[PDB]
């Protein structure tokens, strides 16, 4: 008998950007 | 019978940008 | 049979960071 | 008998964002 | 049978910065 | 006699994110 | 009967850079 | 034959943040 | 037959640089 | 006698917080 | 005669972070 | 047995920044 | 009849840093 | 001989930023 | 016969510093 | 005959911090 | 006996960015 | 005879700081 072989972890995502700022009210 | 490996999973989805800025 | 562990996938990215005011007029 | 293999562990958490400002 | 070590989770992430002052008046 | 096999570490998390700055007090 | 062994995922590209800020209009 | 799975290729950075306003004249 | 394992996917390309900035 | 393989380091700790600022 | 395996590093320690600025003296 | 070497631990994290002057008076 | 093993992907380098700003003119 | 596949070696850092102009006189 | 294994690439060299600012 | 294994790259360090800026000349 | 690669250590870290001039008097 | 395995690199160390700043 010789045994199966497991898998590693997913990186996480890299995050969303900022979004640019608000313009003349 | 002798066993068989398993699978990596794959990267997360890089996230959506941020909402835009607000006005006055 | 002894099989390998699945891996888990990444996780997805947060947000982007939210804009701020433009111009104090 | 022959071994079995380990596992691996996993990612921690990712922080809870931090306090928003003060006034005055 | 000499059987294989698990691994250790990952460690959670910390706080996040805190806000500073807004404006000064 | 075939030994076992060891895993490896998870990664640390991400940190929290930055509090948005007081409003006027 | 001897399995093959799975291959790991590539790592995700880093982002462009920031374009420079405008000239004199 | 129980075949080795193909690993994914990474992917590709995302754009650099473009460029704000020059001076404020 | 004995099986014969898979290969290892390449990291992603580098992205482009960002547009530059307006005038006036 | 068949070996037997080693085990994997884990992460160093996260750093202490900086000193806070100065007056005057 | 079949050899032992060998482990990996430790991924070395996020840094601590910016304190606070000083207050009025 | 030639047995499998130990891995080394990750290194501790540094110092954060140390916080500078508050206002100019 | 007993397979190869493949090897992983390099890691990409690091970036050159900022130039320093002009002096006076 | 079904020998393994060589990885491929990591790719160069880009170029770091170009400064801006010093003082507005 | 029997095969022999790969061997894994290496990290890619630090980019050289970006060129210093401008006059006037 | 069984072939050797081979190891895999050490990561590259984390750089320098900033020296604080000059004191009154 | 086909023995296995050794590893490369990792780079050291290039210098801290050195700090620009204190307050314009 | 049967191969014995290589070992693993370790990571570099982390830089000094720069020099701090100037002064008039």
């Amino acid at each position: 008998g010789i045994p199966g072989m497991p898998g590693l972890p997913g990186a996480p995502g890299k995050d969303g950007y900022d979004g640019l700022p608000g313009p003349k009210g | 019978p002798p066993a068989i490996p398993g699978i990596p999973g794959i990267p997360g989805t890089p996230g959506p940008d941020g909402q835009p800025g607000t006005p006055g | 049979a002894p099989d390998g562990k699945k891996g888990e996938a990444g996780r997805p990215g947060r947000r982007g960071r939210p804009g701020l005011k433009g111009q104090g007029e």
